[PDB]
């Protein structure tokens, strides 16, 4: 199985979790991932948002004392539209927002000599 | 963009790829490619030319190696900067020199214009949306019957707070009396389907 | 300098050399900095401007 | 048996322009098209050490020798898989909020059960996800990583997306979901294109039975 | 030290493998990627709102577009507007009544 | 670095991308798509 550390930011903290890649928690904080067996993180029944992805749907986050907990991530709140046949919704009020996106348009120019 | 450095980011790994590139060369110098040592000076230094060149050969194949994985790596982030390029154009074309009515082209919300910002190896676009910030519920008819003959709005739909019938724009609610002018008459009542009174 | 021959500019070097400290070397490989073998002064190592 | 021939340019038909005639349609028909890409590739990651060496340590000093070479190419397999994770992420989720659509049909009459995904299943995915599902079919350190979202995710991300579409038309996309009745939707759509709202008004009930068939026809192709 | 050479051989054909096989999938991976901002684009002007563009999503007008979950894929059903049956009128570019 | 590997500076300053961005933001301030 190979190793992957989950571990957040060295200033933040220095608590880590290990997971091996398609192998049982046998083979080598107890929870068991399609990625693999994870060991250092406690799972969580709660559902929050990836701060860092484990994978196959489970995420890892600092929380509490903090510690390194497994979970599956949240998909967004859940909210059911009331669609009626005889009612429509339209705003009464508006706000104006400005949004920022940023591309890349060039990476840096860099010349190798082969022969020096 | 002072609280976090994530928007930019993108822009820094472009050139943090750029920086790890020029170093995994460095790395490959140190490697010694089989040869007894990795300078090609101490070679030289050591052993005849003849026997000099049998262990730079080596060398000389895993550099050019190096070389060709590096130009090949280089290469595909130029293709795919150059794709970021022609979206960044595409952008400026269709948000900062005129409006769009593509849907979240230029950011979520109804696009209405975008600034260019300069950035390092980078272009930034501010882009001023429309977002509803307060909606209500009202009752709706897809046609009215003022005299047994069914009435489409020309402009908005039709609304009711439960008292009166008026016709608003979909996107913001303006109650307007409802008129022939403001309404065509088209079909009948009967063929309409939840038509009203 | 100690049978290791390079062409570079000669100037002297800020960086300080501890006793055992002959050569300061790069990642690369490539020797930065020498220290003299007839007298222990430590020199800058900076190939000629290309 | 085999035969050459001169491929076709498909059949040649002969426009009737004229200076004082044009054609405008008295019946138009409700059809839907299929278009499908890969979003991502299977991310696959490869231990170079391990396919190189069979457990050898005169192997592994030769590589030593190579240095940087071997660690490279790993963290290029490394860099795919992210990126794979990463367009999936960003195709399927365009929804902030999880949107179900109601439970009572009162739709118009247009049925959307089979592009809606199915509580019955265990995982709830649309008839129509699971024949795309159907038809779609080591030891040397080469291993396969599972993506970041399942599929039931990827199902219940479409599922949002699609409830959006269905209940709140275009709203959902600009911002909150706003509710709007289905046929009303359906005459903004026309009213995008041009064609009077009145006209889907009058030929609702053919509209439903032309987008039905097209939606069974898929199902079937 | 004999056996040492032999391996080097092989090992120079391995490396030529992985370097080959990065190459392939990454090649490959750019083509998904351009294939993946496509489909996101068409999810954001078609499924999210009606598309202006002529033939974005499908033959006709587009008026909305359904995502369907596809293993590596999405699926993208478009309700298009055809006309069924066509019929030729006298037209004139204006008119005079006075 | 010695090795020959160099970096090239670009064709546009940064001072100069900056007075391009400033063009285009200022038309779309006063003539708007115009
Ligand atoms: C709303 O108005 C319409 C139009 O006046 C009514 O439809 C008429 O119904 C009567 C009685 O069935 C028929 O004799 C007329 O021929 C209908 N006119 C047409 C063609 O629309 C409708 O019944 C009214 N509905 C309500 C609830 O009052
Ligand atoms: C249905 O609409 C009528 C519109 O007249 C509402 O009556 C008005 O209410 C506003 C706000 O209180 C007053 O300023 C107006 O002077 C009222 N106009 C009249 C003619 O009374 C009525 O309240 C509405 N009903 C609801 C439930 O909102
Ligand atoms: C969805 O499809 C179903 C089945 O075709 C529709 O239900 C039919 O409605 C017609 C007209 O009222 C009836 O004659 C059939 O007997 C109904 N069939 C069944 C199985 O109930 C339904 O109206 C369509 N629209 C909805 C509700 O989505
Ligand atoms: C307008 O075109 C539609 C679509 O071709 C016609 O609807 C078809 O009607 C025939 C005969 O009843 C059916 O066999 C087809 O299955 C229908 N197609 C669909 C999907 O609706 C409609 O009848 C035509 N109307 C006119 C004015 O001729």
């Amino acid at each position: 199985g190979g190793v992957s550390v989950i571990t957040p930011g060295t200033n933040t903290s220095n608590q880590v979790a290990v997971l091996y890649q398609d192998v049982n928690c046998t083979e080598v904080n107890v929870f068991q991932t399609r990625a693999g067996c994870l060991i250092g993180a406690e799972h969580v029944n709660n559902s929050y948002e990836c701060d860092i992805p484990i994978g196959a749907g489970i995420c890892a986050s600092y929380q509490t004392s903090q510690s390194i907990i497994a979970y599956t991530m949240s998909l967004g709140a859940e909210n059911s539209v009331a669609y009626s046949n005889n009612s429509i919704a339209i705003p009464t009020n508006f706000t104006i927002s400005v949004t920022t996106e940023i591309l890349p348009v060039s990476m840096t120019k860099t010349s190798v000599d082969c022969t020096m | 963009l002072s609280s976090t450095a994530s928007a930019l980011g993108k822009l820094q790994d472009v050139v943090n790829q750029n920086a790890q590139a020029l170093n995994t060369l460095v790395k490959q110098l140190s490697s010694n490619f089989g040869a007894i040592s990795s300078v090609l000076n101490d070679i030289l230094s050591r052993l005849d030319p003849p026997e000099a060149e049998v262990q730079i050969d080596r060398l000389i194949t895993g550099r050019l190696q190096s070389l060709q994985t590096y130009v090949t790596q280089q290469l595909i982030r130029a293709a795919e900067i150059r794709a970021s390029a022609n979206l960044a154009a595409t952008k400026m074309s269709e948000c900062v020199l005129g409006q769009s009515k593509r849907v979240d082209f230029c950011g979520k919300g109804y696009h209405l214009m975008s600034f260019p910002q300069s950035a390092p190896h980078g272009v930034v676009f501010l882009h001023v949306t429309y977002v509803p910030a307060q909606e209500k519920n009202f009752t709706t008819a897809p046609a009215i019957c003022h005299d047994g003959k069914a009435h489409f709005p020309r402009e908005g739909v039709f609304v009711s707070n439960g008292t009166h019938w008026f016709v608003t724009q979909r996107n913001f609610y303006e109650p307007q009396i409802i008129t022939t002018d403001n309404t065509f008459v088209s079909g009948n009542c009967d063929v309409v389907i939840g038509i009203v009174n | 300098f100690n049978g290791l021959t390079g062409t570079g500019v000669l100037t002297e070097s800020n960086k300080k050399f501890l006793p055992f400290q002959q050569f300061g070397r790069d990642i690369a490989d490539t020797t930065d900095a020498v220290r003299d073998p007839q007298t222990l002064e430590i020199l800058d190592i900076t190939p000629c401007s290309f | 048996s085999i035969i050459a021939y001169t491929m076709s340019l498909g059949a040649e038909n002969s426009v009737a322009y004229s200076n004082n005639s044009i054609a405008i349609p008295t019946n138009f028909t409700i059809s839907v098209t299929t278009e499908i890409l890969p979003v991502s590739m299977t991310k696959t990651s490869v231990d170079c050490t391990m396919y190189i060496c069979g457990d050898s340590t005169e192997c592994s000093n030769l590589l030593l020798q190579y240095g940087s070479f071997c660690t490279q190419l790993n963290r290029a397999l490394t860099g795919i898989a992210v990126e794979q994770d990463k367009n999936t992420q960003e195709v399927f989720a365009q929804v902030k909020q999880i949107y179900k659509t109601p439970p009572i049909k009162d739709f118009g009459g247009f049925n959307f059960s089979q592009i809606l995904p199915d509580p019955s299943k265990p995982s709830k995915r649309s008839f129509i996800e699971d024949l795309l599902f159907n038809k779609v079919t080591k030891f040397n350190g080469l291993t396969v990583l599972p993506p970041l979202l399942t599929d039931e995710m990827i199902a219940q991300y479409t599922s949002a997306l699609l409830a959006g579409t269905i209940t709140s038309g275009w709203t959902f996309g600009a911002g909150a979901a706003l509710q709007i009745p289905f046929a009303m939707q359906m005459a903004y759509r026309f009213n995008g294109i041009g064609v009077t709202q009145n006209v889907l008004y009058e030929n609702q009930k053919l509209i439903a039975n032309q987008f039905n068939s097209a939606i069974g026809k898929i199902q079937d192709s």
